[PDB]
Parts: structure tokens; sequence; C-alpha cells
């Protein structure tokens, strides 16, 4: 089967990978952070702005589109690409993650009594076919990482059976790429079983699921490392729900290629702007007379044009443009960070880049998060 | 401000105002509109999305009500409001109040006038007013004035008489303060014509203010709901007949296309552009033709008939929204309370409005404003 990913450079020290994805709406360099496009439009960012930031792939919430405007209208609107006028790539979820799960599928009850809606694996593939996204996600049985017991194993085996049902229902692999989702929770044995079982399927890509749900950071990166150690080297690895800057840098070192998170789009609404030292709380009065940009090294329209003081003024007004400015910059920070990570991999200086990123973020290495020091040390990156 | 009139047909002044700006190399065509802003920003539009609109006026309107509470910040910034808001290339006329959210009346005295912003009320004497303009450093700025003689309540004749003398006292005080400031000498003060609904005081306000070396005139107190009444329309013509032809005439609170044409016939040059903002704030898009609550100039995109309408807002429109998105997409953004709707609607409603003012100047060159006026009013 044709590979959708080609590795361009690898870190001789760690598991960092630089590559590019061949997708129906253009090629995407990896590692790549993928913004949730459904929230960016809700944030007042047009297609032209998001394209100007260099974003060549963004997410779409299948469940959100299932409520409004529904798969019937998206299909009539020349897919989700034509509906929002996005010229580049799109990744949609299976839409299954108020909901009961049986072998038939995920069940949604109607509010204040009423008929149910059953999202089966076949229904999910059909819904994602109407959206026309370039990457589609398997319907999986998701249990939270905080839960323990028999449901974890019950959800993992069901996720494998649903993967086979999605593969059978997916009749156009030439137009859409189906990804499997590694479950198995925080249990190393169950996850190894899911890794051994799911990697036998001919899917173009794999995703690491069931993580970033309140579990301890030690259990987090070790489940990431177990996943990347058993996932195909010549296929992309997608870590779902990870967007914090340190988490991205660490998980790239562990071998992840794709990431998504609503984090950059949300903190922009809270007045926070992402910077190499963390974040600026621009709503606070300490920036009322700060006549410098958020980041002079940031290429986004906000930093090339406006000061922190002016953005502080808008945050203390009814201007909705204050959210537009920060959403633009916060997305640009994510794309700039991941492209800087990629350049370090191509230039064989990823560990030195990680040491500099950690030093700028936390200061002395003894102030770095303990989980990140161990995770980076497991792949030969010392601070 | 060197004003040059191309011609005057049926009372409409067609021309241009040259020698404007810090460099003196700017021109403003009359009749025209000013870019409407809130807290130094066009609503829903960053400096990036603003460049996506065709025919943006070269002069933008600022309001003291949205910026006075930022006095200390702009004072420490020293470089003026245009550079502060990242719009140093545009001209800026600072008016006193915001036309859509002006605040409660009854705070005007002979010693101070109040404006309202996001943080609250800002009381400013003539000294504080000129200190704020010295920090904003606008190209033009409305002088401190008493415009509360014009209200819905039954105003007294003495109250209309007071607004003339009070605004004149404010005018002469601002001119003494401006002459004592190096920075404010670069700005152009605009006289404000008051007098309420009393014809005698309206005429006296126009004659007395014209006797001052102001660079223009603000016609205040003619705002009408749902539009300018016939009593104030006749009041407006009597005032403009007393004003010099060599200086611009500005009006506030008049932005709907039907009253705009009525005021252009009375000799009014520059208008605010807050009407396309109001159309946007109710999820509506202007669709009225000019070739050759909600009004009939617009459509409501929250209506269920646009669920599957994949046409643009206006066929043939060259704006970003109409050339890239559909009514179905706009209707969807409004149902899900997404802020892109306010962005995409404001882009179209500004482009439609700015193009409507192009048709006014094009029709004045062709002496066909009566046809354009008939086409506007036929859609009501
Ligand atoms: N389909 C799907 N989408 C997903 N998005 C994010 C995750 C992974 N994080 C979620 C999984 C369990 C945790 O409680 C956390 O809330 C995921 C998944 O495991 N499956
Ligand atoms: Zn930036
Ligand atoms: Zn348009």
């Amino acid at each position: 089967a044709p590979r959708i990913m080609r590795l361009v450079a690898e870190c001789s020290r760690s598991g960092a990978r630089a590559g590019e994805l061949r997708l129906p709406h253009g090629t995407v360099a990896t590692p790549v952070f993928m913004p949730v496009g459904t929230q960016a439009t809700m944030k007042g960012i047009t297609t032209e702005q998001l394209d100007s930031l260099g974003c060549r792939i963004c997410l779409g919430n299948t469940y959100h589109l299932g409520l409004r405007p529904g798969p019937e209208l998206i299909r009539k609107a020349q897919g989700l690409h034509g509906f929002m006028n996005w010229p580049h790539n799109l990744l949609t979820d299976s839409g299954g993650f108020l909901s009961e799960v049986t072998e038939e599928g995920v069940h949604f009850r109607s509010p204040y009594d009423g008929e149910e809606t059953l999202l089966s694996p076949e229904r999910s593939v059909e819904i994602q076919n109407a959206l026309g996204s370039d990457i589609i996600m398997q319907l999986d049985h998701v249990v939270s990482s905080t839960v323990t017991g028999p449901l974890v194993e019950e959800a993992m085996h069901r996720s494998v059976r649903w993967l086979d049902r999605c593969i059978a229902a997916h009749k156009h692999p030439d137009k859409q790429n189906l990804f499997a989702i590694i479950q198995g929770g925080l249990n190393a044995d169950l996850r190894t079983t899911c890794l051994k079982e799911m990697t036998k399927r001919d899917v173009p890509g794999f995703a690491i699921g069931g993580l970033s749900g309140g579990e301890s950071k030690a259990q987090f990166w070790k489940m990431v490392a177990l996943s990347t150690s058993m996932l195909p080297k010549d296929k992309p690895r997608y870590l779902m729900g990870v967007g914090y800057a340190t988490d991205l840098v660490v998980c790239v070192a562990l071998g992840c290629d794709m990431f998504d998170c609503v984090y950059p789009t949300r903190t922009a609404r809270f007045g926070s702007a992402l910077v190499p030292t963390g974040n600026l709380q621009l709503k606070k009065k300490q920036y009322a007379k700060d006549f410098s940009p958020i980041n002079p090294e940031c290429p986004c329209p906000t930093c090339q044009t406006h000061s922190r003081a002016f953005l502080h003024a808008l945050l203390h007004s009814d201007n909705t443009t204050a959210l537009h400015h920060l959403t633009v910059h916060n997305i640009a920070y994510q794309l700039q960070l991941l492209s800087a990570v990629r350049s370090s991999i191509l230039e064989q200086r990823f560990p030195d880049f990680v040491r500099n990123f950690m030093r700028t973020m936390y200061g002395d290495h003894s102030l770095c998060p303990a989980w990140a020091v161990e995770a980076l040390a497991s792949v030969g990156i010392m601070l | 401000p060197k004003l040059s009139l191309i011609k005057v047909v049926n009372g409409c002044r067609l021309g241009k105002i040259q020698n404007l700006g810090k460099a003196g190399d700017c021109t403003v065509d009359i009749p025209g509109c000013l870019l409407y802003t809130r807290t130094g920003s066009a609503p829903h539009l960053t400096h990036q999305t603003l460049r996506n609109i065709h025919g943006v006026p070269g002069i933008a309107q600022l309001t003291l009500s949205s910026l006075a509470e930022h006095h200390e910040v702009l004072a420490e910034y020293k470089k003026g409001v245009g550079s502060f808001i990242g719009m140093p290339e545009s001209l800026f006329y600072c008016s006193l109040h915001d036309p859509v959210t002006p605040g409660p009346a009854g705070y005007v005295t002979s010693k101070s006038v109040s404006v309202w912003g996001f943080g609250g009320r800002v009381e400013m004497t003539v000294s504080k007013f000129m200190a704020i303009q010295e920090a904003l450093q606008p190209d033009w700025f409305q002088c401190l004035s008493d415009g509360e003689a014009s209200c819905a309540e039954t105003t007294s004749i003495k109250r209309a008489r007071k607004s003339v003398d009070r605004s004149l006292l404010f005018l002469d005080s601002c001119l003494r303060l401006q002459e004592e400031s190096e920075v404010l000498q670069k700005s152009v003060i605009i006289g404000v014509i008051e007098g309420g609904d009393v014809m005698e005081e309206r005429l006296r306000s126009a004659r007395e203010t014209a006797k001052r070396p102001v660079g223009g005139f603000l016609l205040d107190g003619f705002q009408g709901d749902p539009a300018v009444t016939e009593t104030r329309l006749h009041l407006l013509s009597s005032v403009t007949a007393e004003l010099p032809e060599d200086k611009p005439r500005l009006i506030c609170g008049v932005s709907r296309p039907d009253e705009v044409l009525e005021c252009i016939e009375r000799g009014v040059d520059l208008f605010e552009s807050f009407f396309p903002y109001q159309v946007t704030e109710r999820g509506c898009a202007l669709t009225f033709t000019f070739d050759c609550e909600m009004t009939s100039f617009e459509i409501n995109l929250k209506e269920k008939k646009y669920q599957e309408d994949f046409d643009p807002l206006v066929r043939g429109c060259s704006c970003y929204c109409c050339k890239n998105h559909t009514r179905a997409y706009i209707h969807h953004l409004l149902m899900t309370n997404e802020l892109l709707a306010g962005v995409l609607l404001m882009m179209h409603n500004f482009e439609h409005y700015f193009g409507f003012f192009c048709s006014i100047r094009e029709a004045l060159k062709n002496d066909t404003l009566a046809q354009l006026k008939e086409l506007i009013c036929r859609q009501m």
C-alpha cells in the first residue's frame, strides 16, 4: 500500500522525526500541530488568515457538524472543504467522543425523551465520507484514563473490532486516509495488545488515544513511548489532545509526528498570548504601557503590527478583535515552534534545541518538570 | 484644509479636500463617509482583514467615548493614536461621542462634559479635553460642545439658547489652549453647530461659529428615528446656507442611505459609516442596489430560507465574503454563534456601503443623483 509519509531526517540521539505527508489537498511537513478549524472560525479567523500563517492541515469536529448543519448539507456544499472554503487538508474525528456504548455503536439520547441516534462504525465512516476530509479517524470505544477496571479491556477489544468494521465500510482509500486509534488506557499489557492487534491492519496511519485525560505525567509519556516503540516507523504517529509547548517538544523526541489540541484557540479568549517563556497575561495591567510586541521574532500579523499595550486596551473594551488578534498569534506560535523543531531535526541539532527550549521556558534545569526530564533522558537528551 | 468643489448641482457639493495629513499629501473626496471604528479599531476587523475591503475611506473616525479612558497610556506613548493602534497611514477625525452607544444624557454643564467608555464615565473639562487631544493627536477633532438641547424630550428655547453660547464658550476656550500647545497646533479643530430645534438659535450658532478660524463644521443634533424629520431637514438647510462653501460640513448620527442623500442635497459633505455596523450586529447583509431594526436594504441571514442557499450575499459583489463564501455558510455561522459571521458580514456591509458612496460621486459627475435617489427610496 502506498505510504503517505516519507521520513526526511531523524535525530541520531532520540526518536525525533522530520518528514512530510502526501495528502489529497497538498503535502504537510511533519512534525505538525493541527488547529481545530471549527473553533478558529468561531474565533473570527478567515481561511485567508489561517493559510497566511502556513497552516496546511486543520481539524474538523464531526459531532459539531453532525448537529449543525448535518452531513446532508455538507455533502450538498461540496464537502467540508467547499463549505468553509478551506483549500488545504482536513482531519475529522469519528464523532463518537450523555452517550452509551454497546457493540452496535455509540448511542445518543434525545433531550427530554425521544428517539435515539446510533453512531455505528459504518455510520461514522459514512458521515466522514460526506465531509470529504483527507484523514478520517476510526470509531473507538473511549474510556477516560482516570478510570480503571474491566471497562478498559472491554473498550480496547471493542476498538479493534470497530477498526475492522470501519476498514470494511471505508470503500475509498484512494480519497481518504483511515487512522486507527491505539487504546488500552494506561495498562501496558492492554496497550501492547492493542498495538500488536491494530498494527496488523492496513491503515495508512496510526493515532495514540486514551491519553491526556488527567492521568499522572509519568504514566502519560511512558504510554506514549510504548506506543511509538511498537508503531510502524514508516507511518505517521498522531498523538491526540496534546498542545502544550513542553508536551509537544517532549513527544516529538519520543517519536510522534502529528498533534492536535484546542489549547491555542481557547487561551486566546482568556487574554493569554503564548511566548517562548510561557505566556503573557495581556489583560493584566502590567502591560497597559508595554509598547513592545508580544514576540518580535514572531511572524504573525499581530506581532508585526501591534503592541502589548494596544491589545491590552482592546481586552478592556467590547472589541471582538481582541480575540481575533490573540487567536492568530497563538496559532502562529504553535506553527513556529513545530517548524523550529523540524529544522533542528533536519540540521541534526534537536537535543541542543531541546536544551535551549527547556532553558528558556523554565530557567535552571532543576526547575524543569520532573516528568519531562525523565522522558527526555529516556531518549538520550540530557539537561 | 484646501477644499475644492468640482460643481454644485441641486445643492450637492462634489469635490475634494486636499493638503491633509502630517505630510499634507492626502485627499478626501466629498461627499464621502469616514471609516467607523470602536476603541481605535474597525469593528470585527483587524488591520489584516481591513485590507481585504475595497474602497476604504482615507479618513477614519475615532470617538472620545471609546478612547478617553486610555488617556494616560497614549500620553506615555507620545506618538499619537494612529501609530498606537497600528494605523499610522490613515487620517483620523476624533468625534466626542459614539453614534451607536453614546451613553446617558444630562451630564453637560458649562464647566465639563462627560463621555462613556468600557471602564465607565470620563468627565472632562476644556483643559482635560485638550490634554486628551494632545495625547491622541488626531488630524481633525470635534470641539467640546453641548449637543443635548437636541433630544426627544420637549426642549426649552432657553436650553437651545444655552447650547449655542455654551458651545461657543467651549470653542473659544479650546482655541486659546490650542494656540498654547505645539502639538495641538498641528491638529484641526472642528466647530460644532448647535441650537436644538430653535431656528433662531440654529442660525446664530452657524453664524457665530463660522466667525471662528475653524477648519470645518460639525452639524450636531439632526439625528432622527427612524430618520431625519422634515422639521430638522429644513433646519439643516438653513444652517448650511449660513456656512462658508470653502470648508467641509460634517454630520453625526446620519448614516442610512436615504438620509445621506437628503443631507447631501442640503450641502453636507462627510458622514459616519456606523449603519453597516448596525446591519452586521443583527446578522444582516446589505443587498440594496445602487447601479444606475432591520430595513428593506438588507436581508436577515438568520432566516431558515438560507440553510441551503449557496449563492453569495450579493451576486457580482467583489468583497471577500461574496467571492469566497455562501449565505448557507453565513447562516450556519449565525446559528452556531460564531464570530466569523460578524467578520464576514462586516466585510460585505462595509464594501457595499463604501461602494454606495462611490455611486453618489459617480452620479454627481453624471448629474443623475435624482435617479439614484429614486432607486434607493423605491426599496422601502
Ligand atoms: N476519538 C478519540 N478522540 C480523542 N481525542 C482525544 C483523545 C485522547 N484523550 C482523551 C481520552 C481519554 C481521556 O479521558 C482523554 O479525555 C481521544 C481518543 O482517545 N479518541
Ligand atoms: Zn505573534
Ligand atoms: Zn459582498
